[PDB]
């Protein structure tokens, strides 16, 4: 929840489901149930893949041997070699370990924002015709089959299907 | 000079503080030492920015 | 009528940075990550002592020169005190060797 | 401002209060005042102390000797030498310098969407009972004391407590 | 679209202006046409400025020699300055090619929060006056001239101005 969501206005994870990362939970008539968005999990989990190749494969390993050995009036070469190869340990470590803390910072804040995204599109179809509750969720003043549930998922609603029954029973309230 | 005072990391400008992980100030030293580079300054924020009006 | 309103810090302070996108960036507070300072003198490691030549080269040191203080009881140390320019060469000339050799095992 | 605040709708800071870095100001018929939000600050700083516990821990010093020293038949070891640590100088300076700008705008931005996740807290409580005004407030419909203050502070307003309130005044308005 | 517009929200890009990367399309009476906002952009442009400086400024290219050469008496030397330079040059490598990568995609993410800045900014002003459509735009329930057009842009309504006719021909709908 750095841009709001998870530990934001969410609280805590759901276990619920395992298909996919991201989702809806339906709450009808007909009963409850999770149901995952494999369109945008599986455009950003493509964006992991294009990410974890754009890791690995950024290192070139040669064909390598690493070392080395002196004797006692070659010091300089040694304590040099040693001052060389510590230096690269130490740099690589270095950079790879940061590298590895702000990847997996960008990887919560990409989720974060895929999320807060989605609640966004969910918000745009609904935004009079059904109202924010608590938190994560919309109670809507009309009622939703699984029809109405998977084409509010692909991004269709039909804006005066239940317009009217939201303009009767806001009024009420 | 020289002098009884105590330290962990040296350089032939001064005694240095090892606190730190960094210097721009000479790049020879002995010790448990900060790191030399050719720079001016490095300053993290901890707070933010300074208007009033 | 009553009103509420968000609210932050800000204070007297002109501590700047440099950043991506502007130079000089005043902030509130800051941090200077930097050591730019050095006291000036020639301290010693964890109460370990170094060791002093003085004017003297190391090979009126390591050599016995008599003007150069033998100093048996530096048995060892925290690290080696020379001059750029020490007075103490060889008394009767002669070429030297491995310089750098010895010097190096007598890094420590 | 990255996010819209600060140099966004926000324009500038504020001296009065010093206790954190973030708050309030509560305006009512008691009086005025500023009071700082420990929470999320707290929170905040605690990040900026595992960020920077792990930026200098991510160094290694060891017990070192940097220098050494030649004559003049060690051309190739002594331009060597100076060709290799002037090489390591240069990568330290840039990564860390690099780092420094980057860190400190990952900063600013860190605290952009707390303060900007914050306002849209205030926001969430208070959406038809009381109204935007200018930037960075709220104009209430109804009255506010220092208890309705504090409770709205930690996330709480009883929503229906001056919804009416609200239901009557705006509608003037 | 990472914030939730261009690639988001909004679908594509539009050719027809080119004398700034941002701006608006106006749509009244008079006609159509495209303007661009050059205060948001120019900023922009002097952040990307400032960029690039602080990227090829942060190098300092010496006055160098690069190459050696050895005998095959010397191959520890060799092998060697060989392992040196193309550990260097790995080094570099991969850090400039992820330094690429990363700049390009907070470059992608500084436009996103421009836009996304700039499109509540449109928003402040005509929040009841003036409706969301679609996406990319909003409909207003009054008209608006060439001067209402241009007072919009630098961040001025008067919000009295035409309230009472969205307060009326809001009412049909
Ligand atoms: C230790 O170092 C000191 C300081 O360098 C040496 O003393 C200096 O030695 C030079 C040698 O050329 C002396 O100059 C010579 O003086 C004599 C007269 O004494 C003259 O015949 C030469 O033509 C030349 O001018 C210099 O005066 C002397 N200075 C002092 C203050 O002693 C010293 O010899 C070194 N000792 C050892 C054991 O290495
Ligand atoms: C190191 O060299 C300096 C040379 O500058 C020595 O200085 C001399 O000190 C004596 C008294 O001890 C004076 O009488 C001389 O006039 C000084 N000479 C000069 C040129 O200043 C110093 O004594 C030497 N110290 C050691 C430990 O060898
Ligand atoms: C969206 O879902 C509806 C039913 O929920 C279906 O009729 C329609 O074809 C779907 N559209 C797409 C583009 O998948
Ligand atoms: C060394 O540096 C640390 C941190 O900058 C500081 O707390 C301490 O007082 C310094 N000590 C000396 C002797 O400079
Ligand atoms: C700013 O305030 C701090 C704390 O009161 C003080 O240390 C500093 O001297 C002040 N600077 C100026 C210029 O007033
Ligand atoms: C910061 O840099 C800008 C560059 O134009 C300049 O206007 C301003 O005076 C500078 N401030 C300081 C304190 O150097
Ligand atoms: C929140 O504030 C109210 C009063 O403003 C107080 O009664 C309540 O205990 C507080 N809750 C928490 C969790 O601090
Ligand atoms: C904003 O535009 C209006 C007309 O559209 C003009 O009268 C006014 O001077 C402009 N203000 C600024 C600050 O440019």
């Amino acid at each position: 929840g750095l841009f709001g969501a998870i530990a934001g206005f969410i609280e805590g994870g759901w276990t619920g489901m395992v298909d996919g990362w991201y989702g809806y939970h339906h709450q009808n008539e007909q009963g409850s149930g999770y149901a995952a968005d494999q369109k945008s999990t599986q455009n950003a989990i493509n964006g992991i893949t294009n990410k974890v190749n754009s890791v690995i494969e950024k290192m070139n390993t040669q064909f390598t041997a690493v070392g080395k050995e002196f004797n006692k009036l070659e010091r300089r070469m040694e304590n040099l070699n040693k001052k060389v190869d510590d230096g690269f340990i130490d740099i690589w470590t270095y950079n790879a370990e940061l590298l590895v803390l702000l990847e997996n910072e960008r990887t919560l804040d990409f989720h974060d924002s895929n999320v807060k995204n989605l609640y966004e599109k969910v918000k745009s179809q609904l935004k009079n015709n059904a109202k924010e509750i608590g938190n994560g969720c919309f109670e809507f003043y009309h009622k939703c089959n699984d029809e109405c549930m998977e084409s509010v998922k692909n991004g269709t609603y039909d804006y005066p299907k239940y317009s009217e029954e939201s303009k009767l029973n806001r009024e009420k309230i | 000079p020289m002098d009884e005072c105590d330290a962990k990391c040296q350089t032939p400008q001064g005694a240095i503080n090892s606190s730190l992980p960094f210097q721009n100030v000479h790049p020879v030293t002995i010790g448990e030492c900060p790191k030399y580079v050719r720079s001016a300054k490095l300053r993290m924020v901890t707070g933010l920015r300074n208007i009033p009006s | 009528e009553d009103t509420i309103c968000i609210g932050y810090h800000a204070n007297n302070s002109t501590d700047t940075v440099d950043t991506v996108l502007e130079k000089n960036v005043t902030v509130t507070h800051s941090v200077n990550l930097l050591e730019d300072s050095h006291n000036g003198k020639l301290c010693l490691l964890k109460g370990i002592a170094p060791l002093q030549l003085g004017n003297c080269s190391v090979a009126g040191w390591i050599l016995g020169n008599p003007e150069c203080e033998l100093l048996i009881s530096r048995e060892s140390w925290s690290y080696i005190v020379e001059k750029p320019n020490p007075e103490n060469g060889t008394c009767y000339p002669g070429h030297f060797a491995d310089y750098e050799e010895l010097r190096e095992q007598l890094s420590s």
